[PDB]
Order: C-alpha cells, then structure tokens, then sequence
C-alpha cells in the first residue's frame, strides 16, 4: 500500500518509466514511407557475404584473399582448401556480415548456408569433393577418407553453384567445430587457348531462422 | 514362474521401481538440430559376477562409463556427440536358504564425491576406468589420490541411512532375490556428452553380513544385467536446401 | 496442542527467505587499488545455513533479487553505482575504467538517505535449470577441474563510489541480502551430514551417524 | 561402538533367555538420540511446532 | 496364509475343534438374580513360554487358576462372587523340519487327582499356584504332599490312551503346529464361584520324544494363549421398588 518501498527512489539506466516531454506543443514533421525500412537486424544477418576463405600468412594484396586458387597441374588427390565453421571465432567468418551481427551477442545458434560458386574459364571442366565433418569428428586427412563421410560430388561442367545448408551451428564459449573441407577428383580441364588458373568464391549467409539471445558490445572497435 | 525377456540375448527372470513413475522415452515425444535414434542399442549388457564375501564392504558402478568398452554402445559414444539413453537394471544374487543377508540396490542421481585428503584433486582413473567395481572400505582412506571411500558416510558425506529417498529396492536373501530398477534419463539440458558427465552412479551396499553357517559356498554371486532403452543421438548429414 | 494442517512446509517458502550473504568495507582514497571497489561473484555457498537447505535438491530454477545496504561514515550527499557485470561481461580492474562505463551492464545510482536500492535479476542461464551438483569434468580427456560447470555460473556485482575529480577520505561497508523467488525444485537429495570445508568442494572428513547412549535396553 | 555400520543392526541370538528385552525406544523424533539424524529428523528440527504419528516397521 | 486375530492384543496364526459343539454363549440366550456381562475381559492372555527337552514328560494348567493374576480377569474373580466363563485355547509350538515329535493337547472337565501316598491329604498349592506348568513325571511319586504325577495313568488312574474322549487336538510336528479347542462352560449349576472350583485342567502330553539330531536347537519352544469369551458375572446394584 506504498510507493515508499525500497528498491524504488533511483535511476536504474535501464529504465522503462514515462517521463515528461522537453517541449510541448510542438508538431514533429510526420514520417516519410522510405524505401528498405529494417525490423530486425536478423535482416541483415540473412544477406550473402563474400567470406576471405584464402588468407595466408604471406599476402601479397588484399584482394587475393577472396580468391581460392585452381589449376591445371595438381596432383588428382590434393585438397583444395579447409574450414573450420565457427562463425563467430574463426577468422575467416569473424568480419564477414554474420559475423559481425553474431559479436553483439553471447548466445546464439542455428545454421548457414554456404554457396561455393566457381568463376573461371566457360570451357573448364571437372569435379571436386565438397566434404562435411560432423561436430566431434576430426578433418579427413585423404580423400579417401573424406569420400566415406558425407560428401557431394560438385561438377563444374553442369553446375557453377553448390549450396550447402550446414545444421548444428552455435555458439561453444579444443572446441566442438564442424569442417568443410573439398579435394581434387579430376583436375582441371581446359582446351587450347583458355588460362591454366581459375579461382572459387565462396559465400555465407543466416539460412531460415537464427535466434540471438542477450546483449553484448563488440570486441573490434575499441574506446 | 519365469518370464523370458528376450532382445537379442534372453535373460530368464522372475517388482519394477520406476526411477520417479517416469519411463524412458525419446525427446521427440514433448532441420536445425535433428537427431537419430539408434534402435539396434537394447539387449542385456551383463557385466562381471562380483563375488560378495563375508568381510566385504560394497561396490559401485559409473554409468555411463561402465558401458564404454561394450559393443555398439561403447562404438556410438566415440563416434557421436551427443546423446542420451535410460536404463534398464537387473541385479541378480543367487544364494541358498542356509545364508542370511540383506542388499541396498540404489541408484544415486549426480554423486560428486569428495577425495581421500581434504582440499586435493584425483584423477578421474579413481573413480571409473572401465567396467570395474569400485569398492567402500571401512574405515578412512589416507591414499592421497582416492576417493574418501567410508562406508558409514556413503563417500558424499550424507549419511548412509538415508539414501533411501532415491529409487532403491531391498533384496533381503530371506525372501526375494531381484532387484529391477527402471532409471528414466535426468538431466538439466536434453542431451549432453557421454564422456564428460557420469549421469547416475548404481551402488550395491550390504546392510547385514554374510554369515554361510558351515561347508556351505563362502560367497554369493551378484551379476548386474544394465540394458539401455530408448536411446538417441545426433544427426550427422546435412539439411536440404 | 492440536493437529489441524501445514501450507509452510512449501518449497517456495521454504528457500525463499532474506539472508545475508556478503559484507565487505571499501575506502575511496588509500595505496591500495583493490580496496578502492567491492568485488563479489554471486554464489550461495558461502553462508553455511543457506548452503545446507539449497543443497536438498539437485536441480533449482529462481530468479533471485538483492537488496543492498550501504552506510558511510567520514558532508555532501553521496551517490553509489551499484554495477552488474553479467556473465561474460567485461569486468573492471581497477577503479575508472571503460569497463564502468559499459551499457550493458544494468547499473543503479543510488544516493544516501532513500530507501535501499534493490532489482531483481531473472533466470540466466542456458540450461534449464541450476545444478547444485555436477558429476563431471570440464574436458573430456577428463584431465580439467571436477565438478564445475559453467552453466550455474550467475555474474558479479561491482560497487563502487561515484566520486568528483578528487574524492573524499570517506570509507562505506556494504551488506548484500539475496531471496530467491519462484523456487521450483526437482529431485530431492539426503541431508548434509558433515562440515563444509571448502566452499566449492563437497569434501570431508568421516564422522560419527549419531550419538550414543549406554545400552540398547537403556532409555530414560 | 566398534565400527559405525553395526548401528543399524539389532542382535538376536540362539543363547539367551526367554524372558528377556531385545531392545527399548522413546519415541519422540525430534530430540531422541535414535531418530536425531533420520530423514523424518531432520526435516523436523527446521520447525518448532509439529504433530501427527509415525509408522514403524521391522524388518 | 495368515488371518490376524485382533481383540485389544494381536495374534497372527494360520482346525478349531469345538467343546462339545456348543461354542459359549451367555446365560440370557435361554430383579430377584440380576447379572452383569463383561464385555472388557476377552483378548489374548499369553501364558508363559514352556520349554519342550529330550527328557520331559509333560504339563498341564488348572484353569481358570491359571488367569487368577491376569489382568481384568484376575481382578474380576476378587470382586465378584459366582461368574461364568468359556475359553478359546490357542496351543502353538515352533520347530523345524528336522525335529520330530507329537504332543496330545487335551481339555479335562473336572478331573479329581489322588494323592501321592494313598489315604493322605495335600494342599492346593500342590495342584495349581497361579500360572504354572506343572510336570508329570516318570515312574512314581513317593512325595507325601505331591499329586501322584504318573504319566501312564494321566494322575487320576484312567490310563494315558484313552484320554482320547475329550476334546483334543494332535500337534504332530510333521505337518500342523497348532492347536485351536474351543471349550464351552460346563457345570451343573449356572454359574459358581471361581475360587472354590476349578473347571478343567489343561494337559499337553507329549507321545513321541523330541529328537533334534545334531547342532540344532535343543527345545521347541509352546506357548500357550487364552481368551476368556462371553463371562458373565452377577449384579452389585439394588433392585427397584
């Protein structure tokens, strides 16, 4: 039967009390239907993001590391490169939109999806073995190991575009990470007068649905 | 008379303590996180025949590490991550009508156990390490890198008269001679590494000794026959598109 | 004397009872940068009575609610912020830092002379509910610390005094009082039956079931 | 008391005679030495009122 | 299995062989004689526990001197003056399966024993003396002030196989172990005075000696248990005008 009570006679910074408006009597100019209005920051998590998946210790220009390279010579079984899916941690991820969104936040979980798109030569052609590793298990250290798990066997002649929606993706605050890892199967093709070099991109999104749970402040830009 | 269950091995027997009147049953009675039933697990895992002596103290069993080295059981806890199962317990002694003696099968939920030496660590080769009996000693244990391992304390410092509230039976040697213990799976988060955590520790304690008159068997073995029910693990392949 | 019936015997108001829990003194001008702010991890095992009625039970699920009393001893009104690092927040080391500043970090003001300063955390965790006991290890290699989860892990308060550029030579001591609310509680464990020696261990040393008389036959 | 698990053991024996006491209790859970540390007893000392009966069974 | 018996005392047992046929029944089931019917007096007044050796003869219970010290009853004989009363006589020893023996339970209606010496005159503490078991012995008695305590001719000269006629139960160890008679009240005058006369003489009579071979127990232990039911008493109130 009080307001007196205690706990309730401060500024707690985070409150939702009503409190008196500066200037009345004023009209505000009423809002303007813009284009591209945003609800969610979600929103921008679920847009596609070229990742840097090559990032080697010794690199040359910085546009480089968005290429992953392909050619010609090359033994038939050689891997082509490895991930580690942590997007939160690892750093390819780390700067990439979903990235970013996912380090103002201390829980989080769901799953990606990752689109590997072959830009090169119209006359190449081969076949490459994109290799997924279940959470607890270790990386294929051949391809014929990597062949047993789960796999798909992505041609480069009658597809450009693979797309693999990843599960069991969250947040593990060594660790419990997945791993895609692709290997050589047939080499590169090419007829005469066509370069002996192509290079894969390779993308990232949120898939359907992620949930994001408590706030954080980003670890990048210091005060 | 005796009712043969059979699974894939038969175990011929002849009451059920449900762990809380909660049975066994998949996560799918209440994509992103999908999971696989393993279904082929169930059958009577009869561990070793502990042979109960006169001068004996009591004995237990971590689970589910007790079943790490058998079968396909022990094969999916490597391979997999993620799982959970519950547990059937059949814990059988057989004995004539010239010895006397009483049991208390329970089945203890989440014991920590303190060490030996106050304010030191042990290794995890102390409490588990396979399919083996640990065994209570009467009085204190000074081995620094043992559990405390008192009978009389039950070794969590609780007082051994009062674990009864936990799902026990009695197998008094006078009357009865079985124990079925039918323990549900209990967990704070669905389903958690099988490695990391010992869900439940079964201990076997003898109430009253085992006195055997004269030229008669010196000792009476108790066998534990552990099926696991209703056991589910993590999906391993990809979503669709 | 006469029967009737019991309604105080429920979980709820069982746990849920005021009880302090943390007193410390801290003094805003000294050598000693540790002593210039209070630091506190939040746990219910260091008051041995409040330890002992929690621990009849393996699982818990609350949201619990601190009040706290602040006096000060030497002119002017004082104002304290009363700061709540929550788990895996940044946490300040020393007095006037960035980490204070961080608003993300539900902070009171609270000055002297009103009503105690009170707010009330809600269930965080990620599990579904505290576990009191874990039977476990950290890693699974099994070579890490036992008996320790970081998912009953609940964050730190920090005070501190609000102070102008040079502060006063004035020293606070502060009381912490915690009440759980809306206890619920599942599956019930055997009492405490020795003496707590370390406040993160279930060690022990044996003792005694009970007490004894001299004979069987004998009772007066 | 020679070891602490004999406690909960009440001797019979063959040789003894037949008019003779077994064993004695006072029932009274709450302060008696027997029932202190039960579980019935220790939910009891955190009251300081209570009533009703108990039920007793031998085994 | 077990049909416990309860009155204000408990016994547990698991055939009655009745008097005469006629259970007992109160004397208005047929002012100047008024009566007083308790209805307090019956439950299980268990006698003392006779040991049953190698080398015994036999017992027998003057009734109802036997229940003079016991309880209500006991007091009941003091106060009042002519009562009537029948009983329920529950004769159970316990033995094993390794213990042979048979025993004659058998209910005497006023049985007249002479004396040791022939022409001599004893007390009445040579026949009953509260609740006692007095033995019969082997051979003859030359005690003066003795009952004649020879067990072939039962102490009243009629011979020990012919006792036969009233109502009796056999307690052969072999197969039963207990012994139900039901004995009504049979006097030739309504109801008398219980001091004076002493109604029947309960005698246990064993035929076939006990023999326990070796290292077992030495003696079966009978205990016997009497119910008083439906005693009547007479009034201690005037009449109306």
């Amino acid at each position: 039967p009080t307001m007196n009570t205690p706990g309730s006679t401060q500024f707690l910074t985070s409150d939702d009390f009503q409190s008196p408006c500066a200037l009345p009597q004023f009209d505000v100019t009423p809002s303007m239907n813009i284009p591209g209005e945003v609800k969610n920051l979600m929103e921008i998590a679920e847009v596609d993001s070229v990742v840097p998946v090559n990032n080697v210790q010794d690199t040359t220009d910085q546009m480089e590391m968005f290429r992953i390279p392909v050619t010609i010579n090359a033994p038939l079984q050689q891997q082509v490169f490895g991930l580690r899916l942590q997007p939160g941690l690892d750093s390819v991820f780390k700067h990439t939109l979903l990235g970013e969104i996912l380090n103002y936040y201390a829980h989080w979980s769901g799953s990606m999806k990752l689109t590997f798109v072959f830009c090169g030569s119209a006359m190449a052609t081969g076949k490459f073995l994109i290799a997924y590793s279940p959470p607890g298990a270790n990386p294929p250290k051949t391809r014929k190991d990597a062949m047993l798990g789960t796999h798909i066997i992505w041609d480069i002649g009658l597809q450009s575009s693979c797309v693999l929606c990843v599960p069991w993706i969250s947040q593990t605050h060594y660790t419990s990470a997945g791993y895609v890892t692709c290997w050589y199967q047939t080499g590169m093709i090419v007829p005469p007068g066509t370069p002996n070099s192509s290079s894969i991109m390779c993308f990232a999104s949120a898939c359907n649905d992620f949930s994001v749970r408590m706030l954080r402040d980003t670890p990048f830009i210091s005060q | 008379r005796s009712i043969t269950l059979g699974n894939s091995t038969i175990t011929t027997q002849e009451n059920v303590v449900v762990g809380y009147g909660r049975w066994p049953t998949y996560l799918r009675d209440d994509e992103d996180q999908p999971t696989q039933p393993d279904v082929a697990t169930c059958r009577f895992y009869t561990l070793d025949s502990i042979k109960w002596e006169k001068g004996s103290v009591g004995w237990w069993w971590k689970f589910p590490e007790a079943l790490s080295d058998m079968g396909l059981f022990g094969q999916n806890m490597q391979y997999h991550y993620l799982g959970r199962a519950g547990y059937t317990i059949h814990v059988q002694c057989n004995a004539s009508k010239f010895h006397q003696g009483c049991l208390l099968v329970v089945c203890v939920p989440e014991a920590e156990m303190g060490g030996a030496v106050v304010g030191q660590a042990f290794s995890a080769t102390a409490m588990a390490n396979g399919d083996k009996a640990y065994e209570f000693t009467s009085a204190t244990q000074s081995d620094q890198t043992k559990v405390q391992t008192a009978i009389h304390n039950a070794g969590m410092g609780v007082g051994v008269g009062n674990l009864t509230i936990y799902p026990h039976q009695w197998i008094n040697l006078r009357t009865n001679n079985s124990a079925t213990i039918v323990m549900p799976y209990i967990n704070s988060v669905p389903m958690d590494n099988m490695f990391r955590h010992y869900n439940f520790t079964l201990m076997v304690i003898p109430f009253v000794k085992l006195d055997y008159a004269d030229t008669a068997s010196t000792y009476v073995p108790i066998t534990v026959t552990v099926a696991p029910m209703c056991a589910e693990y993590n999906g391993l392949r990809l979503a669709q598109a | 004397k006469n029967y009737h019936s019991r309604s105080e015997s429920t979980v709820e108001n069982f746990l849920g009872r005021s009880a302090c829990v943390y007193m410390e003194e801290y003094k805003t001008t000294d050598n000693d940068v540790n002593k210039k702010f209070v630091a506190w991890p939040i746990n219910t095992k260091q008051m041995v009575q409040m330890r002992r009625k929690l621990e009849m039970f393996t699982y818990l699920r609350f949201d619990m609610e601190v009040t706290f009393v602040i006096t000060s001893r030497q002119m002017p009104v004082l104002t304290h912020q009363i700061m709540y690092v929550p788990p895996g927040g940044p946490i300040p080391a020393k007095v006037d830092d960035y980490a204070w500043q961080t608003s993300t970090n539900p902070s009171i003001f609270w000055t002297e002379g009103n009503a105690p300063a009170r707010m009330s955390i809600p269930f965080i965790s990620i599990g579904n509910a505290y576990s009191n006991f874990y039977d476990g290890w950290s890693n699974f290699d099994q070579r890490g610390s036992y008996g320790y989860n970081t998912l009953n892990n609940l964050g730190h308060i920090y005070v501190r005094h609000v102070s102008g550029s040079s502060p006063h030579p004035i020293t606070s001591t502060i009381r912490v009082y915690f009440k759980p609310k809306h206890t619920r509680a599942w599956v019930p464990r055997p009492p405490r039956l020795c003496q707590y020696k370390k406040a993160f261990s279930v060690d022990f040393t044996p003792t005694p079931i009970t007490d004894t008389r001299k004979d069987i036959n004998t009772v007066t």
